[PDB]
């Protein structure tokens, strides 16, 4: 009947280039592997078992395609796909100065036939405050308007939007409630000269 | 000594559109066997130093998840088999990660990820203040 | 000596500067343009000779996903602002 | 006395592969586990449809190559794709397996609505860790 | 054919309620606010009762998606004790471990 | 501000593979990446590889019959997001009324006898058809004869036959279009009927209607076939259809030319000089000659005559020509090319001809055009044979070990060649390396 072909890692080089024999994640394919590799508990009184007919040596997530050789040789090929960061942002101060709003989300991946995930929706939008335009009462406004949002140590205000389904709506509905806070804390109403001697912050 | 002569063909158009700038990328694997996230790192480590990107790499304190089955199939209370399930974590920041150098080191890092992890991806990206403050109106 | 390409030719056609200005691909599609196609590219396509081959394929076909990914990838919502929800 | 996925004592004359050879208390520590996926994770969902669609390949597999199959399946999932490694004997000739494997990425793809590899690895008997 | 006539009924049961799970909401949202008049408030509970019995959330039962036991099915993996071990000692499950502590 | 935000780069979603797959090249002891590792399933032939490759076909279109058959067991869709190529597809028309509407659904659906039953109750009806959809009905039952297309499952002579329904209805038309008669005139010449279509174009001159580009590619292929003149009188009839094709300013496409050298390649001698004048009329109105253009031209000038002067001026011209070019597909024969032109380094025995057709098959994404199994089997059949005697025997055998078995597996024949250089050569202690590779 059909026989058993000799396997190709007696035709395999010495100095021939790993990456090419494995371009992408593959498992462990013993025939395919010249390195003798022998895994699983001993035994009393023996060794190991061999690289082929071996389940041990297949359950493992191998890096034969991430080998360091071929990780220079992948990396240096992306090099063309990137542009620098400015100089003159260096020190994470001139960040705050030059750029006072960060936002933070987040992408989440899985393994499954799909990708929705309803916790990549959150959008947090961090502001300090000292780099507005606030005037003394506006400002004082502002800290009794937002709430527990404001951290009065570090003088940062943060607002974290849930409701719209997608991560561009609670965006755009985020810097929203920004923009909306500012140009609120400048109305003086009628009504504010009711103020108590109780709720005075100082 | 065959080879295929210039066989790369990639095209990068650089349109008009600012970059968008990104204070600092956290990415946070999780997997059930050190010894694959210990591997996965240093994959990780090497190819952003490669490309210039100064990560550290911190590894979070683990959790374990235990749970307890009855043991026969019919009484039999007093027995227990018990189960447990160790997830552990690994963290690799990024600092001053322009938007299109995110991209590719991110998709590299994706499609090479390990069957038995996952990551999560936090992105502070920085911008200006919005035209309506910007801008001066009251 | 004398290439080909040099010599007498056919002077029935004159040398058309430009193509068609509006090309009709929003009409009814001729059968043979279509069957046309389909052996242009028959021919082309080549059983994969490598695993990143396989996976453009994929990707184009859209059996893969288009990394980075995105969680929100193929659902806009219908393309609605923030205000329709809020 | 425990019984969960064990092979009894009989004299020295049945052969046991490595998988049986060792009782379930040893997972994690001397054997690896024949699935991996994210759905077990600690804060990750979708891990009931993951369950059942690795059972059902689990009967698929064994029903599909009637008695080449060595042992177990090892079932990867990357990304959105399944890769199924197996170990078979060389019982079929070789255009039946090529035909099996044909058959089983087309059906398996279009049935999950993801794409599936299978990659088999044969060998000429069952592996004998102990005993025999 | 699923395992038993039980896990049928529970199909059929789960399916009513899609159906009526809107209708139910808007329904119940009456009833459950002490704003509107007490008059409305009667008639709502006349028109939620006239809906048929199949279609409560309260008569969902939880089984086991391989064996249909009542009882004893973790949450999570939608399974039986007794199943979840046959599976979980063969190492057929990712991550999980007899417990040693 | 002393802060430039940089311009960002804007690339598509699957050129980021491609950059990778540039590093990663071939590899010289794999199998082929279509067949599995293992050493039982390696194919150990090149007639195994027909074999084995046609049964994972087979596997899919089995895997598909049984999708199609029973489209009630696959509708259950966890895909995210959403996978158009791989929900189960429906043959049987999805609408059982009889109604216009419905009909154009059994049209797209590759139906023919649906179509034409259901035309017919229309017609009965008394309601209107379109004339656009009645010529769509004539293209599908023309191009296939008022026959079924090649489904999974349910040479010689004129296949189109004088009582057929392509005539019924065109007849029955009451109003005819210039495509209507196009699509007619393509249908005749296809399929060996040309006698008809010339007929129908000298009615269509009548009807002062202009034929598009492609019913001028049929109709010179048409006149050759039609009778058995001279070649005088033939290419009378050839500059006379170009003439006329001037009057209704009509534009000749790349297959206008190719099949025109395709028909000179019968008259071997007398065609020689007015093959070369169409190819420079080729550059003059712009349009670019693609691999088969320039694969009839060769074969052409290529007869069984020992000075082959003629031959090696056309090769030399079009081969620097051709230097430092990518070809893309641009006619069905486009495969041929390359498994012609190495039969003339065959027989001119140039290596560092075949070097400059091997160059040029290796640059970016030509090796695709190289053609089919056999085809490739021969082309390198050809090429490795002259790597034997032309070269050093000390490069002859890195071509052999990357060439074989990864690409193809050696010919008798060619075994033969190796045997023949290593014993000119003088080396034998590689013949037992070689029976081991047998
Ligand atoms: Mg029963
Ligand atoms: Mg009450
Ligand atoms: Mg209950």
């Amino acid at each position: 009947r059909r026989k058993a072909l000799p396997p190709r890692t007696e035709k395999m080089a010495v100095d021939q280039d790993w990456p090419s024999v494995y371009p992408v994640a593959a498992p462990f394919k013993p025939s395919a592997v010249p390195l003798p590799v022998r895994m699983g508990y001993p035994v009393k009184r023996g060794v190991p078992m061999a690289k082929e007919g071996n389940l041990e040596l297949l359950k493992i997530p191998n890096f034969l395609h991430l080998t360091p050789v071929a990780i220079k040789r992948h990396c240096e090929a992306l090099k063309d796909f990137c542009t620098e960061w400015p100089a003159a942002l260096d020190s994470d101060e001139k960040c705050e100065k030059h750029f006072p709003i960060e936002i933070d989300t987040a992408d989440y991946v899985s393994a499954g036939p799909s990708i929705r995930n309803p916790k990549a929706r959150v959008v947090t939008l961090r502001v300090k405050l000292s780099s507005l335009n606030l005037d003394d009462h506006a400002k004082k406004k502002l800290i009794k308007l937002v709430g527990d949002r404001y951290c009065k140590s570090t003088d940062v205000l943060t607002i974290k939007t849930d409701r719209c389904p997608l991560k561009r709506q609670n965006y755009d509905y985020a810097v929203y409630l920004l923009t909306v806070l500012y140009h609120e804390s400048w109305k003086t109403e009628e009504w504010e000269k009711k103020k108590t001697e109780a709720d005075m912050e100082e | 000594v065959d080879v295929p002569k210039d066989m790369t063909k990639p095209e990068i158009t650089i349109s008009d559109e600012p970059d968008t700038l990104y204070k600092r990328l956290s990415v946070l694997v999780k997997g059930h066997d050190k010894a694959v996230l210990d591997s996965y790192e240093y994959f990780a480590v090497l190819a952003a130093k490669e490309l210039g990107i100064s990560i550290k790499v911190h590894e979070p304190p683990r959790k374990i998840e235990r749970f307890t089955l009855l043991k026969s199939v019919h009484i039999f209370k007093k027995h227990r088999v018990q189960y447990e399930m160790r997830t552990l974590y690994r963290c690799l920041e990024l600092e001053h990660l322009t938007g299109s150098t995110a991209d590719v080191y991110l998709e590299y890092i994706q499609r090479n990820l390990p069957e038995g992890v996952a990551m999560e991806v936090t992105k502070t990206k920085l911008e200006q203040l919005p035209e309506h403050i910007r801008k001066p109106i009251w | 000596r004398k290439n080909i390409f040099k010599g007498r030719r056919l002077n029935i056609f004159e040398p058309q500067a430009v193509t068609e200005e509006a090309p009709e691909t929003e009409a009814v599609p001729s059968l043979w343009d279509i069957e046309f196609a389909k052996q242009l590219a028959a021919v082309t396509e080549r059983p994969f000779q490598n695993g990143f081959e396989e996976m453009i394929q994929w990707t184009k076909e859209g059996k893969l996903w288009e990394f980075p990914i995105n969680n929100e990838a193929g659902f806009d919502d219908d393309g609605s602002e923030f205000h329709e929800h809020i | 006395k425990n019984r969960a996925a064990r092979v009894r004592v009989s004299k020295g004359d049945k052969p046991v592969t490595y998988e049986e050879a060792h009782a379930p208390h040893y997972i994690a520590h001397r054997k690896g586990w024949l699935s991996l996926h994210t759905g077990n994770l600690d804060g990750e969902d979708h891990a009931a449809e993951r369950t059942v669609e690795d059972v059902f390949l689990r009967k698929f597999m064994l029903g599909t190559f009637p008695g080449c199959l060595a042992d177990q399946l090892v079932l990867k999932r990357r990304a959105n794709q399944l890769e199924i490694c197996a170990l078979v004997l060389r019982q079929l000739p070789p255009h039946k397996f090529y035909f099996l494997v044909g058959y089983s990425e087309t059906l398996l793809s279009h049935f999950y609505k993801c794409p599936v590899h299978l990659h088999l690895q044969t060998v000429p008997s069952k592996v004998v860790y102990k005993y025999i | 054919y699923y395992v038993d006539w039980k896990m049928l009924r529970d199909v059929k049961r789960r399916k009513m309620a899609y159906e009526y799970a809107d209708e139910r909401l808007r329904i119940n949202s009456l009833r459950k606010n002490t704003i509107l008049p007490k008059d409305l408030q009667e008639v709502a509970d006349e028109e939620i009762a006239s809906l048929p019995r199949d279609s409560c959330p309260v008569r969902i039962r939880n089984r086991c998606v391989m064996t249909s036991r009542p009882r004893g099915v973790k949450r999570r993996w939608r399974l039986s004790r007794i199943v979840f071990r046959h599976l979980a000692d063969h190492g057929q499950l990712s991550g999980v471990q007899r417990a040693m502590w | 501000e002393e802060v430039v935000i940089p311009k960002k780069k804007t690339w598509d979603k699957v050129a980021i593979l491609q950059a990778l797959a540039s590093t990663v090249h071939r590899d010289s002891t794999a199998a082929p990446y279509v067949f599995q590792d293992d050493p039982y399933l390696i194919p150990t032939s090149s007639v195994e590889s027909h074999s084995f490759l046609l049964a994972k076909k087979s596997g899919e279109n089995a895997a598909k019959f049984i999708i199609n058959s029973y489209p009630k067991y696959f509708q259950k869709d966890i895909a995210e997001p959403h996978i158009p190529c791989l929900m189960p597809e429906y043959f049987e028309p999805q609408i059982e009324d009889v109604s216009e509407a419905a009909l154009q659904e059994r049209i797209k659906l590759r139906k023919v006898k649906a179509s034409v039953d259901m035309f017919d109750q229309l017609l009965q009806a008394g309601t209107t058809v379109s004339l656009e959809t009645t010529n769509s009905l004539l293209d599908l039952l023309c191009y296939y004869g008022n026959q079924e297309p090649s489904a999974n499952y349910n040479h010689l002579g004129v296949t189109w036959r004088t009582k057929n329904n392509a005539e019924r209805i065109f007849a029955l038309m009451p109003e005819k279009n210039a495509h209507s008669y196009c699509t007619m005139i393509r249908g005749m010449v296809k399929h060996q009927a040309p006698t008809q279509a010339l007929n129908l174009y000298t009615v269509l001159l009548n009807n002062r209607l202009r034929a598009d580009v492609y019913t001028f590619n049929s109709l010179i292929e048409a006149t050759a076939l039609v009778v058995n003149e001279k070649f005088e009188e033939k290419w009378n009839n050839i500059l006379d259809l170009l003439k006329q094709m001037v009057t209704q300013n009509v534009k000749p496409n790349l297959q206008t030319f190719n099949t025109i050298l395709k028909c000179l390649r019968r008259f071997y001698a007398f065609g020689k000089l007015p093959a070369l004048q169409t190819l420079r009329e080729m550059k003059a109105i712009g349009i670019e000659p693609s691999l088969a253009t320039y694969h009839y031209v060769i074969q052409l000038f290529y007869q069984h005559e020992s000075p082959s002067k003629g031959s090696s001026l056309i090769i030399y011209d079009i081969m620097n020509e051709v230097m430092g070019k990518r070809f893309s597909p641009r006619d069905p024969d486009d495969d041929m090319f390359f498994q012609s032109a190495m039969r003339v380094c065959s027989s001119l025995r140039d290596l560092e001809l075949a070097y400059q057709v091997h160059g040029l098959l290796n640059t970016g994404d030509n090796w695709k055009l190289i053609g089919s199994d056999h085809r490739r089997n021969f082309y390198y059949s050809k090429f490795f044979n002259l790597l034997c005697f032309m070269e050093q025997i000390d490069v002859t055998l890195k071509w052999y070990k990357d060439l074989i078995p990864s690409v193809f597996f050696p010919h008798s024949q060619t075994m033969i060649d190796l045997l023949q250089a290593l014993d000119v050569a003088n080396r034998l202690d590689m013949v037992p390396q070689i029976w081991k590779d047998s």
